[PDB]
């Protein structure tokens, strides 16, 4: 019942 | 050369219960591909012209934390396993694939890029197998051209015995389908 969280992150180059 | 991807953490386990409950997440977003996590699962959002993209299977109906609160999904699409929000502030996003290029890269949740031969509209095989836990937590992660654009988000492994030969995808054009009808 809770938010999806963003816990991280992936940089493209 | 080619395309490359590295990953950075910015919440833990308590921060991100927390950030659940309140749907109030203040961070500052970077980044091409989220790295979200529910109660009970993780797994990757691509952000493509404004919109995050998951897969229902990870994300339901549920709301994405946002620093206004918690975002309302503005596209869902239960039978194509589809869901979006609209992409918070910082969150970079990428550029559908036009040239029609089929050698192409999976991003996945260990930051790894790797090769994937695109043989049809909605999959491709994996040039090498890997374990199925190698890919767990991936789903919602890109597809990439050798450009850096983006064919599709990944949906569903293709395996057998704990290995994956292929991977099932959702390719770009069933987005703005789901921009169209919705
Ligand atoms: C053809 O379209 C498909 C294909 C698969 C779907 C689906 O798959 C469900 C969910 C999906 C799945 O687990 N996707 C993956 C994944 O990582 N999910 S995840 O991130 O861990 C998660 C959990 C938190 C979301 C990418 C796979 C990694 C390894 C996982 C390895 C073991 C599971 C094999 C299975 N593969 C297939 O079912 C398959 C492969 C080809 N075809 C025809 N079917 C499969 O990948 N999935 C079953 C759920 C779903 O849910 C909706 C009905 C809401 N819709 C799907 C749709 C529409
Ligand atoms: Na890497």
């Amino acid at each position: 019942k809770g938010s999806v969280v963003i816990v991280g992150r992936i940089i493209l180059s | 050369a080619p395309i490359t991807a590295y990953s950075q953490q910015t919440r833990g386990l308590l921060g991100c219960i927390i950030t659940s409950l309140t749907g109030r997440d203040k961070n500052q977003v970077d980044g091409e591909v989220q790295v979200l996590s529910t109660a009970t699962q993780s797994f990757l959002a691509t952000c493509v012209n404004g919109v995050c993209w998951t897969v229902y299977h990870g994300a339901g109906s549920k709301t994405l934390a946002g620093p206004k609160g918690p975002i309302t999904q503005m596209y869902t699409n239960v039978d194509q396993d589809l869901v979006g929000w609209p992409a918070p502030p910082g969150a970079r996003s990428m550029t559908p694939c036009t040239c029609g290029s089929s050698d192409l890269y999976l991003v996945t949740r260990h930051a790894d890029v790797i090769p994937v031969r695109r043989r049809g509209d909605s999959r491709g095989s994996l040039l090498s197998p890997r374990p199925v836990s190698y890919l767990k937590g991936s789903s919602g992660g890109p597809l990439l051209c050798p450009s850096g654009h983006v064919v599709g988000i990944f949906r569903a492994a293709v395996c057998t015995r704990g290995v994956a030969k292929a991977v099932d995808f959702i390719p770009v054009e069933s987005m703005e389908t789901t921009m169209r009808a919705s």
